[PDB]
RNA sequence: AAUAAAAUAUUACUUUGGAUAGUUUAGUUUCCUGGGCGAUGAAGAACGCAAUGAAUUGCGAUAAGUGAUAGGAACAAUAAAAUGUGAAUAUCCAAAAUUUGAAUGCUUGAAAGUAUACUAAGGUAUAUAUGAUAUUCAAUAUCCA
RNA sequence: GGGAACGGGCUUGAUUGGAACGGCGGGGAAAGAAGACCCUGUUGAGCUUGACUCUAAUUUAUCAUGUGA
RNA sequence: AAGGUUCCUAAACAACAUUACUUGGAUUAGGGUGAAUCGAUCCUAAAUUACAGAUGGAAAUCCUUAAGAAA
RNA sequence: GAUUCACGCAGUGUUAACGUGCAAAUUACUUGUCAUAUUUGAGUAUAGGGGCGAAAGACUCAUCGAACUAUCUAGUAGCUGG
RNA sequence: UGGAAGUAUAAAUCGAAAAGGUGAUAGUAUUCAUCAAAGUCUAAAUAUUACAGGAAAACUGAUAGCAAAGAAGUACUGUGAA
RNA sequence: AGAUUUGAGUAUCGUAAGAGGACUCCCUUAACUUAAGCAUAUCAAUAAGGGAAGGAAGAAAAAAUAACAAUGAUUUCUUAAGUAAUGGCGAAUGAAAAAGAAAAAGACCAAGUUGAUA
């Protein structure tokens, strides 16, 4: 909504900084299985239930 | 473990669905709802009759 | 023969196993002669009186009891006071 | 019209956000908590619920206080 | 990390602080040349500053407390920041002392009859 | 009567798939020792902090870490700086420890807040029940002037 | 024809060139569903009732010591 | 209300929008939401929940001004 | 609590379309209705041998002649399959 | 409850003592035997599948062994319990 | 006015709460199942619900056994023993003295006495 609490949208925002992927220096790493971020959504994918 | 494979909640779905009377496990939103359950012949379910401690 | 079971009630619960018996013997024996290491009379397992057992069936046996009376201290000349620290058991 | 059609009404909010657990599981109606046991001071804990125990109990957490304490 | 530990043990109190003004104010500017495209060894004095502020810190606290404690260690009620170190329950249990107290009766046959020392002759 | 495009059959090589073989920083069971939380604020939840991090890990406005004591030359994906005048690393230690949470001045929905006292801001105290002491009271409740 | 008494396979015959396009609805006792009609379980559930055994509510008698006739 | 960055710009089109796409509500990276006067905050409506009290074996239930040296 | 038309709403008929659908109940025309026993948003109250029902055993999150969910529970099967 | 004309607890009524309880077939009487209720504390020998730290194994070897050998109670589903 | 009794507010110093419950002590009148049906019985101090603690907890020093050539607090193990007994005497349920061991330890209140009483 246009309207929310201040609490609500802090965690609003947290929520757009999680929707990240992994950094390409972060790959080049030694021994490194992270390449993607399973933990991605996106609007019209997933609802994230909040 | 004496837990081990009956870790779950299942029923049988029961007959007029054309699948098995195995027992199914429960939800949705995963590949594990709907499939077997504790049973011997299934997979991730408990073996015959487990060893025990004693 | 007519079978006497009485497993109908969930025995699995009330199965008890001694898998601690040959641990149980290494602690007992270390508390022992540790027991005498502090005081070697301590574990002398003070003295106990010769009584009978109880009943016919066994009214021929002598076995060891507990303390004696006041009256043997007294036949014996002990104070019943002192009994209980040289190692003497007194069952009043 | 009980399938499909009934679907569309549904824009108001049973449960939200709880202070005590972080789940959206405090009931707005109800003012109380459907998995932590809000305001009642226990946690809301239960035998049949063996896993919701696994889920959310001591250990689960950062436990910042009472890892040095059994360290200690 | 160029501050030292001597450097700062060596100051007043009031040169605790008038060091940590500098170094906050200093610390103030780097964040802007850091937004405003600073060269690597600007972000470098960075990292720098701010472990300075916390050793600045730590000794500028740990000498207060230090104090602190000299003042109450003799005060009959002393504050619990400043008691010893124990768990809930150790401040519940009773004393070693009340634990071993006795009463007179039983306390004077404790010291008439004693465990004596023996043996038996086999 | 006739061809082998299609169809079928075997072998070799390639392809889709991941069985089989080798392997294990993961589990299961038994046993030994302890069984050491919290109003001095616990367990749990939230938010935040790395030169470049989304998760995870560690940590709490002193932030992937501070001091002290042991420790002796590193780290690395790429730069920087600092470094035997002491780098990593370790700890039953010390300082510090945001919002909440039994949550406890009052209210709390996803609520932004707010009263008094003490030492503009900042920091403490103020929930309920309760044991002891001090103190101020109420009841002609028993006497008594 | 026989067969589980209505075969695509078996027996005897009629007959057959390999690959198929658009239609259509005879057959494949076509597909969908461990028959829902009927019966059997010493399997159930809703409902009814002086079916058997009980129970809440209702009701009645005794007990639980206010003083003086 | 619900959604939660889907809004704007630039680069870029491997995947997605039953063909295709230089397009995109899709990928990557930045930027963007300014209040003494608009609302929340304030008041009460249906209703709801506390201390003490009443009840209960128990968890807990009742009461919201009646029972209270409380409000 | 008159007769009708319109914005809307319903669901009488075609037993039309569709029926591996636009849709786990929708579409087109036709019909009825279209303000006082009216339509509707938000808040709030009522919960499982319970609730709510202008009463169809109807509705109670696609679940109702007794919801969903977890435990007893690997319930029992003289019956069926391997 | 094994306790059977009542082994134990509780409720309604009743209710002792110049003492008395028990000897499990109810009752009275006389002997015998053995204890002395209706207040409190008390180490040692015993239990343990929470959790933490270790050691072992005729245990499993990635459809096995915990649900989890990687950011596993994670991704994802539901209004929610789950 | 004074001596008391009871009940409050305030201040100071403390105490309870919450997490965990594998093991420990308890409250509650489940059912599936078995009896080839079923209604007492069994399942069964079992599940779920509720309260309280510790490193162990509970119990503990005879108003106890026994009928003997007698024993002697509590706890745990072997045996008695699937025995005595209980049960539509059906299905089923079911102890204890003795005897052998591990370990051993007994102390106080109230009541009574002493009161130039403390």
């Amino acid at each position: 909504t246009g309207h929310k609490g201040f609490s609500y949208k802090l965690k609003l925002g947290k929520k757009i900084h999680q929707n990240r992927g992994v950094p390409q220096w972060f790959r080049m790493k030694t021994g490194n299985t992270i390449n993607y971020n399973f933990k991605r959504r996106h609007w019209n994918r997933r609802k994230m239930g909040m | 473990s004496t837990e081990a494979g009956k870790q779950h909640s299942a029923i049988s779905w029961g007959t007029g669905r054309a699948v098995a009377r195995i027992p199914r496990i429960s939800g949705s939103g995963s590949g594990r709802n709907g499939q077997g359950a504790f049973g011997n012949m299934t997979r991730k379910g408990h073996m015959f009759s487990p060893l025990k401690n004693f | 023969a007519v079978s006497n079971i009485h497993f109908c009630k969930d025995w699995r619960s009330k199965v008890h196993t001694w898998f601690k018996q040959p641990f149980r013997k290494i602690r007992r024996h270390q508390t022992r002669v540790e027991k005498a290491k502090a005081v070697f009379p301590a574990t002398i397992k003070s003295l106990k009186p010769s009584v009978h057992c109880m009943n016919q069936r066994f009214n021929y046996k002598l076995r060891l009891g507990r303390g004696f009376t006041l009256k043997e201290l007294r036949a014996a000349k002990i104070d019943k006071n002192l009994a209980r620290t040289i190692g003497i058991a007194v069952d009043p | 019209t009980k399938g499909t059609s009934c679907r569309g009404t549904r824009h108001n909010k049973t449960h939200i956000l709880c202070k005590r657990c972080g789940k959206r599981s405090w009931h707005l109606q109800k003012q109380r908590c459907a998995s932590c046991g809000y305001p009642d001071a226990k946690m809301r804990q239960y035998a049949w619920g063996y896993k919701a125990l696994r889920r959310r109990t001591q250990g689960t957490g950062r436990m910042r206080h009472l890892k040095i304490a059994l360290k200690r | 990390a160029s501050l030292k530990i001597s450097a700062i043990k060596a100051m007043s109190k009031n040169d605790m602080n008038a060091k940590l003004i500098e170094l906050k104010g200093e610390l103030a500017n780097l964040r802007t040349a850091k937004v405003t495209g600073g060269a690597p060894s600007k972000i470098s004095r960075l990292r720098v500053v701010k472990k300075d502020i916390a050793r600045l810190l730590t000794v500028m606290n740990t000498q207060r407390m230090e104090a602190l404690r000299k003042y109450y260690k003799q005060a009959k009620y002393v504050p619990k920041e400043l008691r010893p170190k124990t768990t809930r329950k150790e401040r519940r249990q009773l004393t070693k002392a009340q634990l071993n107290l006795k009463t007179v009766k039983a306390a004077k046959k404790a010291q008439h009859f004693p465990a004596r020392k023996f043996f038996v002759l086999a």
